[PDB]
């Protein structure tokens, strides 16, 4: 549990430990995740979240991993976020990630309104 | 227990006076005055 928690915080601070295409500071978070100052506590997700046996039976694109982030079973807080209404989702990438397919993929989620 | 009164803090409940209100636009057009104008060649009266 403490090693998966680590991979979440590593990924949140990737943008300030190494260089990138779109570089999000820890001060930027409040301005996009907090719509009112006490409505300030977002739930966590990370993905892919698979073992070495599985990697070789699924497509691992920016499209696929961004689409899986929304699945209600694979949230790091045990609630069905369908019960409620999203206010702002902050999405944060790492690796072989071309911005055009970040734009496509996040567009597709909204397109599933 | 009893809570007597409690309310939300702070959003759309504190906005209900300020719309905001709109405005009005206008053209952006004129004329010119032609009342001074005569032709600058002028021989045909020389028939006199």
């Amino acid at each position: 549990l403490n090693r998966l928690i680590s991979q979440i915080v590593s990924s949140i601070t990737a943008s300030l430990r190494f260089d990138g295409a779109l570089n999000v500071d820890l001060t930027e978070f409040q301005t996009n995740l907090v719509p009112y100052p006490r409505i300030h506590f977002p739930l966590a997700t990370y993905a892919p979240v698979i073992s070495a046996e599985k990697a070789y039976h699924e497509q691992l694109s920016v499209a696929e991993i961004t689409n899986a982030c929304f699945e209600p079973a694979n949230q790091m807080v045990k609630c069905d976020p369908r019960h409620g209404k999203y206010m702002a989702c902050c999405l944060l990438y790492r690796g072989d990630v071309v911005p055009k397919d970040v734009n496509a993929a996040i567009a597709t989620i909204k397109t599933k309104r | 227990p009893d809570l007597k009164n409690v309310k939300s803090k702070i959003g759309s409940t504190e906005n209900l006076k300020h719309q905001p209100g709109g405005g009005k636009v206008q053209i952006i057009n004129k004329k010119l005055d032609l009342s001074n104008v005569q032709s600058k060649c002028g021989s045909k009266d020389n028939i006199k």
